[PDB]
RNA sequence: AAAACAUAGGUUUGUGAUGCAUCCAAGUGGUGUAUGUCGCAAACUGAUUUCUGCCCAGUGCUCUGAAUGUCAACGUGAGAG
RNA sequence: ACGGACCAAGGAGUCAAACAGACGCGCAAGGGAGGAGUAUGUAUGUGAGAACUCUUUUCUCGUACUGAAAGGGAGAGUGUG
RNA sequence: CCAAGAGAGUAGCACUGUUUGGGAAUGCAGUGUCAAGCCGGCAGGUAUUUGUCUGCCAAGGUUAAAUAUAGAGUAGGAAG
RNA sequence: AGUCAGCGGCGAGCGAAGAGGGAUUCAACUCGUUGCCGAAUCGGGUCUUAUAUGACCUCGAACUGUGGCACCAUUUUUGU
């Protein structure tokens, strides 16, 4: 939730030769007073945290996603687009090559 | 920045508790919805499962129902109507029962819904099974038949028993305005029925000033 | 998606083509609506206009539906109406019918010319279906 | 009460213009008990008032009471509404202190 | 049912009459200590309506509350802040004094539950209520299959959750539609509900 | 670290307990005060010495002063409301 | 004028509503369901938010506008008399 | 031969505050004040009286299931 | 419906309900004011019975617990 994020570190500020960001509370740890909350720090926050609504989803309109594969499903026969397909027969005869739905039962 | 032309300084994703480093907060996403789907789901069917000798939708009424909007409309609605239940003959308690509904804040407007719904009602009856208890008589209501189904898998739709909708359709017509119609004012004259009341009314023109206009 | 933003294309560059000049930090300089009338007012006047001030009336805790639109205007109706009816019904010895209801609306406001006197079974109407259904010998029938 | 229920209202007949949707077909409510609401539900008043004699009056009821015995009765305009509070009330409070006297005083 | 008497003359209230009964209790209170255990209530009436029904496991508790308003405590009476929350005796207190009466009861023992109470004086200084309190601990009272639903989870107190009616009128239940309104999902629930985020599923 | 403060020494108020002074979220809370004008409180002045003028208009303060200007609620009587 | 001793690894324009354009993209006065719900095996499973959907009811927005209102309201067809 | 047995310093009102998108008041809390012939009571989003008409019948009392879990939750899966 | 409800330096900024569709649900419930009453019909204890029940005290309980009835009824009402 809070990712990175985690000491009660602040900001130094200016007239200290230095860089004005956060660092890290506390002495000893040796972490002591090293840059703190983001980004830029060792183990931080990242710039732009990760968020939760991506739009991980969608809608497809219903005759688009539909036409779409209609259109496909044309193109699952049209031949030399199935054969390019990876798809390569020997066998290659008719396309579709139809088959005995007594097959199915093949146990 | 780039220059494109789009549809004016718009975005919005970057506004109150979407919590951040912060905490907060007040989440609710829907993304549970497969899960939760199958949530309905499959608990919905497993419940069957378990309900099983039970035709499972409970009958209730049929309505017309709300508005303007729905004025038009009907809805098989809560409830029943004790009323009818009672037109038909029935102990509420005992209707509750055999799992038919109920109610009292249908206070019933008017009488097309009892007759529509003795029928449904009826009907329900008339598809009824009934199980009995053996050794003791089926005979209590006049219990059924044991093997007549089946009670159990299909749990039911009430629906089957008595249908949702109900309307009536109106069709071709060679004539009429020519006994009449055509003459029918309607170049406002037969907004006068409104026009009336509007006029006439409280704070309006016809009422006040007229009886003004008199004395 | 990512490949497409101008970032890409920006980066090496500072400004991120906001310019050079303006080196226009991550604030405001303004910020969400208000100071339309001092700094920006010229838009504001211009872009929209009638704002502000409220007059004219009110109507307290409304109740929309109860409004829930009802209008069509004529040609539209035939259209709903099967075509079989609407390439017959012409000469007013067969008058097709149309019950508003399913349609929607419920009010009728002139238009159209038509194409077979029917019946609508229709709610309300301008005056210009006395001058329109009746001209035609088409039909309104007001519900009851 | 029961001067408010009794065979209504066979609305009629047509939308809009003072009849309105559907010529009704009134169905018989209101069968509706609850107007069983006190009425002289007998008790009500038989103990109301045993006690209400029991204890006399208030200061008040007295007080507007005065006011009668003189005839400030425009007066208590201002007991009974802002005493009781609404105008109801007022009305209330008035008939009840005074009738109380007015046969009392027999 | 004699409560129909007792009931009327129970709304009789002001006058002098009362004011003895009143005023007996005003000296008694007065003499007396803070919140008291009962042999039985003094406004038996209500007690009874609101539910008493005269066996063990109902305990009866008469309670002293002060009456008035409140300051808002601050130190020295100093508030920084921008105005709006001012003033000494300021921010003037939702929760109600029957219902802090009856929490501070609730409080006041590992067990009771407030089963209700209700006022039964008020003076100048001390508001008075009686209370009906509950153990939920006799085994008759355990026993009775009636009331102990009292017994259960959420019994592990009540009345600080806000459950008395006044407690609820103070959380504000009301069938009103619109006049029920907010408070309906209690006040936050609702606040969570009414400024939800963008879960939609798809977009 | 003094020419500063403290300081004895100088001067006035306020004030006698159901009080004064005073602390306090509140309480039968606190402290001055386990006390009572040789008292307390409050401020000013700054050994001794010697003196300390004029102004009360101003601005405060004070007043037991006046009494009928004013000054809130508050009441009070007055119209279908 | 500032910052800049050195080398690794870090290290900064994100997600996202309505919305304007642009563009592809769907269908077209309709369109977009849309919430849901059903639904039957591939067989882990299943009778697929996500598989396939699939959809009656439709819902919702869209396919006249104008008036604060009360309220009205478009071939004032064209033409024609 | 008839009965006909429904919640009060509460409701209400003022007042104050606080509080509400709720508007001549959405509540609440305090304080004061403080209701029912029962031709009643409550509601019917512009103050009022005034009258109808329309909907209910408060102020005691209990009540799965469908929901949550939101950051710190615990038993036992599934994952990306 | 971020709305023709609307609040709001009325600005900033805010801002809802009803219905519909829909999920989930065969969900609904008591007391206090009704003649309830041939040694409280109760409860605690005890003791029986293998629990109630039986039984008996206790003594909680006639300041009222039971049962019955609970403004939807009971048939309102009258077929008494």
């Amino acid at each position: 939730r809070l990712s990175g994020m985690k000491h009660s570190a602040e900001s130094w500020g200016t007239g200290r030769a230095v860089a004005r960001i956060p660092r890290i509370h506390g002495g000893g740890t040796s972490m002591s007073g090293a840059g703190a909350f983001g980004n830029m720090c060792r183990g931080g926050r990242m710039f732009a945290p990760t968020k939760i609504f991506r739009r991980w989803h969608r809608k497809i309109n219903l005759h688009q996603k539909r036409f779409a594969v209609v259109s496909a499903l044309a193109a699952s026969s049209l031949p030399a687009l199935v054969m390019s397909r990876g798809h390569k027969i020997e066998n290659v005869a008719e396309v579709p090559l139809v088959v005995e739905d007594g097959v199915r039962a093949y146990e | 920045m780039p220059k494109g032309n789009n549809a004016i300084p718009h975005v919005h994703q970057r506004k109150h508790w979407n919590p951040c480093s912060s905490q907060k907060g007040n989440v609710k996403v829907f993304f549970n919805q497969p899960a939760q789907k199958q949530r309905r789901r499959r608990l919905r069917l497993l419940k069957a499962k378990k309900i099983f000798p039970r035709p499972l939708k409970a009958l209730r009424p049929q309505v017309n129902c709300p508005t303007v909007r729905y004025n038009m409309k009907r809805r098989l609605g809560r409830g029943f109507s004790l009323e009818e239940l009672k037109a038909a003959g029935v102990k509420p308690r005992y209707a509750r029962t055999i799992g038919i509904r109920v109610d009292r804040r249908r206070k019933n407007k008017s009488e097309e819904g009892m007759n529509i719904n003795v029928q449904r009602l009826k009907t329900y009856m008339s598809k009824l099974v009934l199980f009995p208890l053996n050794r003791k008589k089926p005979q209590k209501g006049d219990a059924t038949e044991e093997e007549v189904k089946a009670a159990t898998q299909d749990r039911s739709r009430y629906g089957t028993a008595a249908v949702g909708g109900l309307v009536t359709p109106a069709r071709e017509a060679p004539r009429k305005v020519t006994e009449e119609e055509s003459t029918k004012k309607m170049y406002k004259f037969l907004k006068k029925n409104h026009s009336a009341v509007r006029f006439f009314r409280a704070r309006n023109r016809r009422a006040a000033r007229k009886e003004a206009k008199e004395n | 998606p990512t490949r497409f933003k101008k970032t890409r294309h920006q980066r090496g560059s500072t400004f991120c083509g906001y310019g050079r000049v303006g080196k226009h930090r991550k604030h405001p300089s303004g910020r969400g609506n208000a100071g339309g009338e001092h700094h920006h007012r010229i838009n504001f006047r211009k872009y929209h206009p009638g704002y502000f001030g409220k007059c004219g009336m009110n109507h307290y805790h409304k109740k929309k539906n109860t409004t829930w639109k009802p209008t069509i205007n004529l040609d539209n109706l035939t259209k709903l109406m099967a075509k079989d009816e609407a390439m017959k019904a012409k000469k007013g010895e067969a008058l097709p019918v149309i019950d508003l209801l399913a349609n929607g609306y419920s009010k009728l406001l002139g238009n159209g010319h038509l194409q077979a006197p029917c019946i609508v079974k229709a709610r309300w109407v301008s005056k210009l279906a006395d001058k329109k259904i009746r001209k035609a010998g088409g039909a309104v029938v007001l519900q009851a | 009460a029961a001067t408010k229920r009794e065979a209504p209202v066979p609305r009629t007949g047509i939308i809009a213009g003072f009849n309105k949707g559907y010529k009704t077909t009134r169905r018989a409510r209101r069968p509706s008990s609850n107007d069983r609401y006190a009425l002289p539900h007998k008790k009500l008043r038989a103990v109301k008032a045993i006690i209400s004699d029991l204890v006399g009056f208030s200061p008040m009821e007295r007080r507007v009471q005065e006011l009668l015995r003189v005839g400030k009765d425009k007066r208590a305009l201002k007991f009974c509404k802002k005493r009781l509070g609404s105008i109801k009330a007022a009305k209330k409070r008035r008939a009840k202190v005074e009738e109380a006297l007015r046969q009392q005083t027999k | 049912g004699s409560f129909m008497y007792l009931n009327e003359l129970w709304k009789k209230k002001s006058s002098d009459v009362m004011r003895f009964i009143q005023r007996v209790r005003a000296w008694e209170f007065r003499h007396q200590h803070t919140i008291v255990r009962l042999r039985r209530p003094t406004r038996p009436e209500k007690a009874r309506m609101v539910g008493y029904k005269t066996k063990q496991g109902y305990v009866v508790f008469r309670v002293r509350v002060r009456r008035g308003g409140r300051k808002r405590p601050v130190h020295k009476g100093i508030t920084y802040g921008k105005p709006n929350t001012a003033g000494v005796l300021g921010r003037k207190l939702n929760k109600n004094n029957r219902v802090v009466a009856e929490q501070r009861l609730g409080k006041k023992y590992g067990n009771l539950r407030v089963l209700n109470s209700y006022w039964v004086n008020a003076d100048s200084t001390f508001l008075w209520y009686e209370v009906v309190a509950v153990d939920p601990m006799h085994r008759a009272i355990r026993r009775d299959p009636r009331i102990n639903w009292i017994v259960n989870a959420v019994h592990k107190h009540r009345e600080q959750r806000g459950l008395t009616s006044a407690g609820r009128k103070h959380r504000g239940l009301r069938q009103k539609g619109h006049k029920a309104s907010k408070l309906r999902p209690s006040r936050r629930a609702a606040w969570r509900r009414n400024n939800r985020m963008v879960f939609l599923r798809k977009r």
